[PDB]
């Protein structure tokens, strides 16, 4: 079961639908399709990834590695995790 | 409140730093103010010498974020069994994104040049609400 | 040993995951599932290099330690218009804004 996230220039992003409810703003957009008309391409991509590095390493007895967030997208991606609540 | 017993009764215990992160290691002493220690580089670790029922946790060096010790907050050594030293394995939580992309904007932007940055007034006080011991010892009361 | 990738054509992006020992042609199954295109109709890429069916995914250097949960790897997928395949297109992102004077 997958979910399309779709950016404000128009990029598909296609995501479990579990991954995609670690974000409870998106758990109340949904509960198939989300159109965010704020958040470009290159800031959502990242947002994706969080999900999938939030799903393996949460409860985890491994060593978790570092998120990266590069510079340039932080101050965009900050604002999006503020308004998706994750 | 939390603070070590005076046990008096020997723990050896293995600091691993299993983290990127420069580690300060914090001892709560006994009457809970925390005493700080000698850092860990990222993927080192030394053998030492603590106490049954003495007070742990650990910190990134620069930034002081918060780090798990065991998949948790506090450390206690124990019995040791059989010549082997316990295992207090340090490694990062799973931070929020918005957690995450703070210690991240912090990095780069000087406590002074905050307001200058074009954002929410909620996100101006959460970024200068800087991570810090005292206050995570007095959520745990 | 799990593997975490972006299976990208054109404007569309699947994350997904798989082990080292699976094979091509089981990711063209799960293109197949989400986009309704049979496997003989795709077409695998790593780069410019295509990606034969029987090739497992570790042979391809996709392996655990690069091909990470917050950092994933991209195959390339280009459908078969018809009669020909199309060349392999995969539209870049937005680009981030200029640094202000305080970073
Ligand atoms: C009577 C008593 O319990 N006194 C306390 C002050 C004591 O001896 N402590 C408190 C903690 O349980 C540890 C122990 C000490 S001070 N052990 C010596 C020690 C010195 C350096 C380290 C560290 S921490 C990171 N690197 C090193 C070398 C660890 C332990």
């Amino acid at each position: 079961m997958y979910v399309k996230l779709i950016s404000s220039d128009g990029h598909e992003f296609i995501v479990k639908r579990e991954h995609a409810l670690t974000s409870g703003t998106i758990k109340a957009m949904l509960s198939n399709e989300v159109n965010f008309r704020e958040i470009p391409s290159h800031v959502l991509s990242k947002v994706c990834m969080y999900f999938t590095y939030k799903v393996r390493y949460t409860n985890s007895s491994t060593e978790i590695p570092e998120f990266p967030i590069a510079p340039e997208i932080a101050l965009e991606l900050l604002m999006a995790a503020n308004f998706l609540d994750c | 409140v939390l603070r070590s017993v005076n046990s008096r009764e020997p723990s050896q215990v293995i600091f691993c730093n299993r983290s990127p992160r420069v580690v300060l290691p914090v001892w709560l002493n006994f009457d809970g103010e925390p005493q700080p220690y000698p850092t860990l580089p990222p993927g080192t670790g030394r053998r030492i010498h603590s106490y049954r029922g003495h007070l742990w946790l650990f910190r990134d060096a620069g930034t002081h974020d918060g780090l798990l010790v065991n998949q948790t907050e506090l450390f206690v050594p124990s019995l040791n069994v059989d010549g082997q030293p316990i295992f207090a394995n340090i490694t990062l939580p799973v931070y929020t994104l918005k957690e995450r992309c703070l210690q991240v904007v912090r990095s780069l932007v000087k406590p002074e040049n905050y307001r200058r940055l074009d954002i929410v007034r909620s996100l101006y006080e959460d970024l200068e609400d800087h991570p810090n011991v005292q206050k995570d010892l007095e959520r745990l009361t | 040993m799990d593997v975490f990738l972006m299976i990208r054509r054109h404007k569309t992006t699947i994350f997904t995951d798989a082990k080292e020992s699976s094979t091509v042609f089981e990711l063209k199954r799960i293109v197949e599932g989400i986009l309704k295109r049979p496997p003989d109709e795709q077409r695998l890429y790593k780069d410019d290099q295509l990606l034969d069916d029987g090739k497992t995914l570790g042979e391809c250097g996709f392996t655990s330690q690069t091909a990470r949960p917050q950092a994933p790897a991209t195959v390339g997928l280009a459908f078969r218009a018809d009669d020909t395949f199309e060349a392999l297109c995969i539209e870049p992102f937005s680009s981030p804004p200029e640094l202000p004077d305080v970073m």
